[PDB]
């Protein structure tokens, strides 16, 4: 059947140089062309650029001035190339199959490849600093008090929230990681009973494996 | 005289091959069904009535004659080559010969069409240092429109020339609507080309080229072809005829004009 | 090369036909431009749905229809089924160079509207001591997964230092969100009343604090 992986870095320094490889399976690439398509975080699919089965290119006019697909038809491997690396480029690369149909004269992207996450970024692994959250302004309003835990700062993904080492579970809502500055900040709340806090205590537990840092912090009223 | 057969032809002595439902050049160019045929080899081939064609529609002008040679070499062996073809798109395919999931051409041919942007000027060589001779097969495709020449070779008008140093066909395919078969009103046409040795197969193109895969190795003709609907039977017998098997015991037959094997004169 | 844009998002129901649709800046979507209807489903694993404009791509259900409907292309689900949730993105090819769309998000209502949960959270004394303070609202348990957050100081509109992260699904299927205003403890002095607005679906419920 058809079949299309990619496989690249993951994580590059803004000004290097990204190089992914899509190895493709099932058909031949002088039969068919192949497509290049990325989607950046929280955006639409961008199309950079395609080498077709007669080896010609034909790049994305914005991007083309860094962009280069190469081929070697005998590997069963396509080529992106991308230089002069900046943060933005932080988005799945996908390879997808150009299809053409001879009957009808008409050209679509059939077979997709499973993608590759690419961010780029300049920052080293640097542990989570974890300030605690409570309400403040007790307004008494219902039996459902609200923490919260900030988890500031870290890179790279992911960290590993939890309450009181497991003991919450009930609604322990933990929100995904933005980008602010260049480390990924996130949050995570447990929401108990007014007869449970500050009754009882109520600790966050930050593990960040990639910088083996394991941070627990109480949330005091 | 001889007279009558047994109305079968016998499988013994002489190596025969029933091509049931593919002609010879069904199972030379590679239709689909006959890909049971390939590399196959005989002395006598009958072709059977059932006999139909089923993938891209094509005409081979001086069939009857590209027919018997093939025949008489008896083999159907095919020898892939390393055909370059730099900036055009390979494999080309369609429904009407659909194989495995889908789009299908024959065995041995190579649709070229265009790459992306373009259709270059195509102009492979392949020389024959071989011992023997070559005997390629090509075809030039006629699209039936001004569009479908376009969309697959760019070019208004493309055109093929098989050069070889003694000949030089330069044929040029011509536009029209031919009339439907298996959808299309399309046609690719068969044409060919023996090398003999220390000679150099030349094609340029620059449209409507349906490329060689590779060669045909040729030996003598020994063998022949033959259509009938006669049974086959497991049998010894040295005289065939279309109508079966006639013993070759006395001087001259009358069953018919076609035999073959050490027969009795025809009368 | 052209601009190919397509609805934000769109929410139907089961049994209802909903049409996506594919516009051109530079023009009519002809059969020229070969409208190609991507599907995106959870965690960006894509599929061909329809090719050529109105050619069914194989595992494709018959309930997707391309077409050409007036001067846009189109694409027809007809008994959206809860399994048709997904972004639909719509391609356009301009002479050798692909155009896709910003893609439409597809709700098909499953469940019944619930409302957020919003909370708002003040800096901590420690986050403070390092001189910044970032406000933290953690809107949850909303249905359909779709909300607009806004920030509001001392009554005036924020724009600067608000991140909102997008919605994502929960266990139980309703939705989580969050935003983030981050200041400089100096800013965070210089006012009295900080506010972090939800709007879904009309209504706005919005926290404050002082
Ligand atoms: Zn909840
Ligand atoms: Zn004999
Ligand atoms: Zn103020």
């Amino acid at each position: 059947q058809v079949q299309l992986k990619e496989s690249g870095p993951g994580l590059v320094a803004p000004s290097q140089s990204l190089s992914i490889t899509c190895t493709v399976s099932g058909f031949l690439l002088i039969s068919n062309g192949v497509h290049w398509v990325r989607q950046p975080p929280g955006k639409g699919l961008e199309w950079l650029g395609v080498i077709w089965a007669g080896g010609n290119t034909n790049y994305n006019s914005a991007l083309m001035s860094r962009v280069s697909i190469s081929k070697d038809n005998s590997k069963s491997q396509v080529f992106l190339k991308m230089k002069s690396l900046q943060t933005d480029d932080t988005a799945m690369y996908y390879c997808a199959r150009d299809f053409y149909d001879y009957d009808v004269f008409y050209y679509a992207m059939d077979y997709w490849g499973q993608g590759t996450s690419v961010t780029v970024s300049s920052a080293k692994t640097t542990p989570p600093s974890v300030y605690p959250l409570a309400p403040g302004s007790a307004a008494q309003t219902n039996s459902m008090v609200t923490l919260g835990c900030l988890v500031k700062g870290y890179f790279p993904e992911p960290v590993t929230v939890t309450w009181n080492s497991g003991s919450l579970s009930s609604g322990v809502h933990t929100f995904p990681a933005v980008l602010q500055s260049d480390l990924y900040t996130l949050s995570s709340s447990v929401t108990v009973p007014s007869s449970t806090w500050p009754s009882e205590t109520v600790t966050c537990n930050v593990a960040h494996p990639a910088s083996s840092t394991k941070v627990d912090k109480k949330i005091v009223p | 005289v001889q007279s009558s057969s047994t109305g079968k032809i016998c499988n013994n002595p002489h190596r025969i091959l029933d091509g049931i439902d593919c002609t010879l050049i069904d199972a030379l160019l590679g239709d689909p069904h006959c890909d049971v045929f390939q590399d196959e080899t005989w002395d006598l081939f009958v072709e059977r009535s059932k006999a139909f064609s089923n993938c891209y529609p094509y005409d081979v002008p001086d069939y009857a004659s590209l027919r018997s040679l093939v025949a008489s070499s008896g083999t159907l062996e095919f020898i892939t080559e390393g055909f370059t073809w730099t900036g055009v798109t390979q494999n080309g395919g369609s429904n009407a010969c659909k194989r495995g999931p889908g789009s299908g051409f024959f065995s041995r041919l190579n649709w070229l069409t265009k790459s992306g942007s373009t259709y270059p000027v195509l102009d492979v060589t392949m020389p024959n240092n071989d011992n023997f001779d070559k005997l390629y097969i090509w075809g030039i495709h006629h699209p039936s429109t001004n569009q479908e020449q376009t969309s697959l070779y760019v070019q208004a008008s493309g055109r093929v020339t098989v050069s070889t140093r003694r000949s030089q066909q330069t044929i040029i395919p011509n536009i029209g609507s031919r009339p439907w078969v298996r959808g299309l009103s399309s046609r690719i046409s068969i044409y060919w080309t023996i090398v003999k040795p220390g000679d150099v197969l030349v094609i340029n193109s620059n449209g409507n080229l349906i490329a060689p895969r590779g060669y045909f190795k040729m030996r003598t003709g020994k063998s022949s072809i033959m259509r009938s609907d006669a049974p086959i039977d497991t049998c010894i017998s040295e005289c065939i005829t279309p109508d079966g098997s006639i013993p070759n015991d006395k001087p001259f037959q009358n069953v018919n004009k076609i035999t073959y094997g050490a027969c009795p004169k025809y009368v | 090369q052209a601009v190919v844009t397509q609805e934000s998002a769109l929410t139907t129901s089961p049994g209802e036909t909903v049409t996506l649709t594919c516009r051109s800046s530079t023009g009519a979507v002809t059969t020229s431009n070969y409208a190609n209807w991507v599907q995106e489903k959870p965690d960006h694993l894509f599929t061909g749905l329809i090719g050529g404009t109105n050619n069914r791509a194989p595992g494709v259900p018959a309930r997707f229809s391309g077409s050409l409907i007036g001067d846009k292309a189109a694409l027809t689900i007809t008994g959206a089924q809860t399994e048709d949730e997904a972004i639909y993105f719509c391609a356009l090819w301009y002479s050798n160079h692909w155009v896709f769309g910003g893609g439409t998000k597809l709700t098909v209502l499953g469940q019944p509207k619930s409302s957020p949960s919003v909370t708002l959270f003040p800096p901590s004394s420690e986050e403070l001591e390092t001189n910044k303070a970032t406000l933290v609202c953690t809107i949850t348990d909303f249905y359909p997964g779709v909300v607009t957050v806004d920030w509001k100081v001392d009554g005036t509109p924020v724009t600067q230092g608000m991140e909102t992260t997008q919605p994502s699904k929960q266990s139980n299927n309703k939705y989580m969100a969050s935003s983030y205003l981050t200041l400089t403890a100096r800013a965070w002095e210089r006012h009295s009343s900080y506010s972090c607005q939800v709007t879904h679906e009309g209504h706005t419920v919005e926290k404050s604090l002082s």
